[PDB]
């Protein structure tokens, strides 16, 4: 069970699916959207 | 499905407290059988 459930969504390129990981550095996770270290979460993607 | 296994980020700058800790964990069971693993101290003479 979860207390605080939040949910996060965007479109990008094949190319910045592991960038959106914690810790990875690139012009998206630097400039766009990162997480912390400790994140307790999943990512989920499909091609659209 | 997921063979279970996966690699821990491990570079130098980037762990800490997701940092790698060498550990080693020492088990014994004692006076409850011989022995042959034993402290440094000196015997005694035997005295009935």
């Amino acid at each position: 069970c979860f207390t605080n459930v939040y949910a996060d969504s965007f479109v990008i390129r094949g190319n910045e699916v592991s960038q959106i990981a914690p810790g990875q550095t690139g012009n998206i996770a630097d400039y766009n959207y990162k997480l912390p270290d400790d994140f307790t979460g999943c990512v989920i993607a499909w091609n659209s | 499905c997921y063979f279970p296994l996966r690699s821990y980020g491990f570079r130098p700058t980037y762990g800490v407290g997701h940092q790698p800790y060498r550990v080693v964990v020492l088990s014994f069971e004692l006076l409850h059988a011989p022995a042959t693993v034993c402290g440094p101290k000196k015997s005694t003479n035997l005295v009935k």
